[PDB]
DNA sequence: ATCAGGAAGTTCATATAAAAGGCAAACGGAAGCATTCTCAGAATATTCTTTGTGATGATGGAGTTTCACTCACAGAGCTGAACATGCCTTTTGATGGAGCAGTTTCCAAATACACTTTTGGTAGAATCTGCAGGTGGATATTGAT
DNA sequence: ATCAATATCCACCTGCAGATTCTACCAAAAGTGTATTTGGAAACTGCTCCATCAAAAGGCATGTTCAGCTCTGTGAGTGAAACTCCATCATCACAAAGAATATTCTGAGAATGCTTCCGTTTGCCTTTTATATGAACTTCCTGAT
């Protein structure tokens, strides 16, 4: 079993419906799982590349934010 | 010789917020070559202002939640529930804040 | 300039429903509250209730509900109230005033007035001390606005030519509103407050009001009315 | 350990004159930390390019008001300048 | 007799604040993705940076369903295809669309 | 015997780079808003000014009717509705929708 | 006849065209004005918020520049 | 009577002005001191990204059988391109106008 | 007095007259040009300046400039740019 | 990692039609053009086009105008080659490779390729001074591939294993490729090249080939046969 | 499969606006030397991440049904594009002109600098308390005659 | 137009996790002179924007027609929500280990500061050339049958 399917079924549904979504096509959740592979990748890249110039080997959470901050995403609620 | 006692100058221009913290962080931050003095004073009373508008905000939020203390969700709600709070938080997401309630008004 | 064009007079039957628009231009539409006062000459000035455009959202008078419903339209850029139920004492002066999500924020710009004709203990108590006074054409005015609870500074002074709508003076209990000149001024906080003109002329012949928006049920004062020579 | 230095403490004074009796949890007063630093690096950032683009090398209270003007929208900007004066000239008279 | 449970779902959702994707999975998602920037090296994670990276990811997802969900209504459907989400990130832009 | 000239025009016009709205009428309109905002003072303008601001303008505008006849597409019509502008408006967000 | 009106209807047809619309509805003019006016209102703010700080009484394109660039709408071809 | 004066950009290979790009860094209110092989850096990466973009305009010039680069020829140098359309996402060419794009379901 | 009033447009035209060296440039793409080479310059240098910042760091270096390059430019414009700047140090430094 | 899945080999008929996928993974599938090049044993390495995904943009080269197609599914991230008019004079290898549109990037990352046997011009040459070489496993050899008209340093080097895919070597005439250690050593701009390898081994028996991608129609070299001893 | 004929590409004059080339001044970059000071390296304490294991119940997965939705099609009615014709706002251009933005000097109030003293903010303890979980009555649907 | 069942909401007990309160102490803010310097004010200048007249033709306004579109309803078929039952995987708690991060001190290379000189850049003139415009020629591709 892969990681992204650990993104569960009932997980994306639950997250469609905090959306508002009343009806949701089976095909969503292979689209879901590739977006929010998108969107960690783009994150990710970001934290490790601020973890490495830093001269460090663990990804803290202002690594996170930082990279969150500089795509516009700014996060309230971890540092910063 | 007959040295006056220090007083604050967040005491001197009537504040709360730290007049000389924000005086040394705008001098540390690199915005500048030099600091006038007013703007720290005057910095520190617009962070003030937005502060108090959304902790009051907040507040009124919990109190019609029936709730004493100010959680995320709370912040959200006064937040999201404001034209212009929203325009100016607009690229921000607080952590578990949640949604607002909208469900669309077709599907009822 | 912002103006709230508000529909002329109505000569309705009891029992029935009337609608009338509220329709604003000259800012964002969505950015602001639309609050509503009945005028009562027996009862002075009375707030129902708000619409913000934002995400319509309402907040009624206990007073007023079940009798006002209000509704908005983004398109129009008008803001509506039903009232249902029409009985004698439905026979009033309906305003539309103009106001921020801001706290400190007060009614800044008003509707023409609505002349419908027909055919409660938690609240916040404003007591005018002086309800009429007469004055000179320079020397001094000062009228109090004492409080029954701890509003913080959340306090506004109107005043309101006869046939007219209110125009506001200051809110905050200190600043002065745009266009209001510096004989006018504002003192006190908690459960003090203070309006005062200093060169008196002949436009200030008026009727004087205080609102408080600090707690949720606004509340206006008893009016003050002042005649000058 | 370091000093790690923030804003809890006057967020907390605001708070306890806004509403005397509410509290605030950690997160949510991490959250405000947050946002008071984000407001200051933005006005102070634009503030910084205001300087940058009339040549000149001091940021004045001047500066701190166009940028609340640029940065804050509505009728914010208008009560945040009207704070950030009255608090400039109480300060000059002391 | 098979009774609607879609409204309560939504109304309790969209009250509550708590993650809606468990954490050890997304730990190692997060995790597989990390080794593939590393050149092949682990780095560590602080545990609040995996929380602020799932709280960044969920808010980012339930919005993309909000905005997709406009585009349902729109043609006039009801049920959320994958042409919604497709559209729906293709007008955001490239910033606020795609990642 | 009606020919059809649209496509022919899209053409063109997505080969042309010239200013579409004309530069007298778009100059006193942005003078009447600039009127506005400086307290009834009439201040000045340089003519750069005005092209710069009118470059953005239609870069916007233009950018506008793509994204919302990607909506009008989304639907089933080949019309352009005010409903489609307003929906790319509302999902574009704050800064890059409305302003 | 007001000036919103000068935006005249061949050429709100002629940047449908060049975004690449085939058909347009008659609604959609009043709604392009719209439009228009709200994004000149906004950026003509911050522009007038510049050549005011700057002790000026011309708006310069270099203000023009400044306030579409910290509206994250970067014009090149203008100076900066 | 000292020794003959050499440019920092030719002595790093390069065309950009390595002591321009360090005098702005320094009054750019960025830090408060400088590295020397910071501005050469810069100045090689702006070099870099400006070649770029001039050989693919210089590439549309050559198609359109034109011999002078315009705004229009930017335009479809960066628009063809996704990282560099990814890079300049919020940027308006002015005299660039659109791509040529019609929907193929109108056709 | 005129002013100074300094751009890119001679170092810009070096660049082109390399790329292709019978091909002109108008004044408005040269001022577009330039345009492009200040936004680039405060880009990284805003960069490079948050993760001295981030780092307490009071020198902005060539390590700063290096991640601030990776940071913002995407997919192999990185690595290209990243590969040139390594070049250029390396031949300033040998000489 | 980068992979270019690419289908098995195929035995056709002349006048019939082939498509051929490249299913690609292991990166963002828009941002990178995906090349294809036909390799015939007499002819040796020949460029046919690409096509780019992010906006379906094409080129070809001039001898196969008409005779090849390219397509491109984002959904699926495949591109397809369509082969018309089959003849005799088709008997080769389709590879598929992987090409930023870069324009110092050259063919990263290849497919396996695909045997396709049918069953019965004012461009720049470019010139492998030597054809084959004999070498020990310790000595420095060098390979020449001096141009024809200019490339300004836009050319790179590859070998291949017999009955394998190219493997990229060196980009912009002197750049190292990932991977690649630094025995490999490449040199030279203008028209002429060189191709250095220090420390050989057994590893070091292919065939090197130069590519130039400095003007539009893409030419490889005529290919250096190295062996060990 | 063949005619009609306008749209589109091609090519030559060609003028003209715009771009390339040349010169002098000033300004800023480099060279050289002295001084300072930042940060890499090394040694080390201390946190906090990883990993393992038991428990355990929480919840996802899989299969079936059914009914609520999607999609294709048809027809009625609306409405926007095409088109013709007049005339009226836009544009070029032109002189004047004058408001005003940019330049140069000066100097004084304001800002940095440095030293010394007090004080307040923060980290680490002990102590209080709101709230979430849990168990029962008022109330408002939801079907169903 | 009203009863069995169930979701929603309120009254109340309480355990505790989390907020609040109290103490050194150290970093930093404030006070006090002191020397430095930036930017506001004033005089002045030349730049460029505002405004007005001729005109002229290019582009827009207006009214009609019709064909191509939008919208609404229908029916066939599809597919997603609901429901059930268990067993798998996530969560939690704890120990421990140790990897790695943060702290502290040192000195050396690198950065700055300052002075002097020279090479580069830029602004203003001076040629010269690519490209838009006009007009004649050729081809192509749709419309019609």
């Amino acid at each position: 079993r892969d990681n992204i399917q650990g993104i569960t079924k009932p997980a994306i549904r639950r997250l469609a419906r905090r959306g508002g979504v009343k009806r949701i096509s089976g095909l969503i959740y292979e689209e879901t799982r590739g977006v929010l592979k998108v969107f960690l990748e783009n994150v990710i890249r970001d934290a490790v590349t601020y973890t490495e110039h830093a001269k460090r080997k663990t990804v803290t959470a202002m690594d996170v934010v930082y990279a969150l901050k500089r795509q516009g995403r700014t996060l309230y609620g971890f540092g910063g | 010789k007959a040295r006056a006692k220090a007083k604050t100058r967040s005491s001197r221009a009537g504040l709360q917020f730290p007049v000389g913290r924000v005086h040394r962080l705008l001098r540390k931050g690199n915005y500048s070559e030099r600091v006038g003095a007013g703007a720290p004073v005057y910095l520190a009373a617009v962070l003030e202002y937005l502060t108090a508008e959304i902790l009051e905000l907040a507040g009124n939020a919990a109190r019609d939640n029936k709730k004493t203390r100010i959680i995320p969700r709370h912040l959200q709600l006064a937040i999201r529930n404001d034209e212009e709070l929203n325009k100016l938080l607009g690229r921000v997401t607080i952590a578990q804040g949640g949604v607002l309630p909208n469900i669309q008004a077709v599907l009822l | 300039e912002v103006q709230l064009q508000q529909s002329g007079p109505e000569l309705v039957e009891p029992g029935t429903s009337v609608k009338m628009p509220c329709k604003a231009s000259g800012y964002t539409f969505t950015s602001y509250t639309i609050q509503w006062v009945k005028q009562t000459p027996r009862q002075g000035l009375e707030w129902i209730g708000y619409i913000y455009p934002y995400n319509a959202g309402t907040k009624y008078n206990e007073k007023f509900k079940g009798k006002a419903t209000l509704t908005s339209d983004k398109s129009s850029s008008t803001v509506y109230m039903e009232l249902s139920s029409l009985t004698s004492e439905d026979s009033a002066v309906y305003y539309c005033a103009r106001k921020s999500s801001r706290l400190r924020s007060t009614l800044d710009y008003w509707g023409q007035g609505t002349s419908v004709t027909v055919s409660g203990s938690m609240d916040i108590k404003m007591t005018q001390s002086p309800s009429s006074m007469h004055a000179s054409l320079g020397e001094r005015v000062t009228i109090t606005c004492k409080a029954s609870q701890d509003i913080r500074s959340y306090l506004s002074w109107y005043q309101q030519k006869p046939w007219k709508s209110p125009k506001t003076l200051i809110y905050y209990a200190t600043s002065l509103a745009d266009g209001v000149p510096s004989r006018f001024s504002g003192s006190g906080s908690g459960q003090d407050f203070s309006l005062t003109i200093n060169n008196l002329e002949s436009d200030d012949t008026a009727t004087y009001y205080c609102l408080q928006h600090g707690e949720s049920p606004y509340t206006f004062g008893s009016g003050t009315k002042l005649e000058i020579k | 350990r370091s000093r790690k230095e923030s804003y809890s403490i006057y967020v907390y004074k605001v708070l306890k004159q806004v509403h005397p009796d509410t509290g605030i949890s950690s997160k949510a007063m991490g959250i405000m930390n947050s946002f008071v630093n984000d407001i200051f690096e933005r006005i102070a950032g634009e503030a910084s390019r205001l300087a940058h683009y009339n040549k000149r090398s001091t940021i004045t209270s001047r500066e701190i008001q166009t940028a609340v003007r640029l940065l804050l929208p509505g009728e914010l900007a208008k009560h945040a300048v009207s704070e950030g004066t009255k608090a400039v000239t109480k300060y000059t008279s002391a | 007799r098979r009774r609607q449970g879609w409204l309560k779902e939504i109304r309790k959702l969209q009250k509550s604040t708590h993650l809606l994707i468990r954490k050890l999975p997304f730990s190692r998602l997060a995790r597989e993705i990390c080794v593939k920037f590393t050149r092949g090296v682990d780095f560590n994670w602080q545990a609040q940076a995996l929380l602020a990276l799932q709280e960044a990811a969920e808010a980012f997802l339930v919005h993309l369903f909000e905005d997709a969900y406009l585009l349902t209504l729109h043609a006039g459907r009801v049920t959320l295809f994958p042409k919604d989400v497709q559209l729906a990130r293709r007008i955001r832009g490239l910033e606020e669309g795609l990642g």
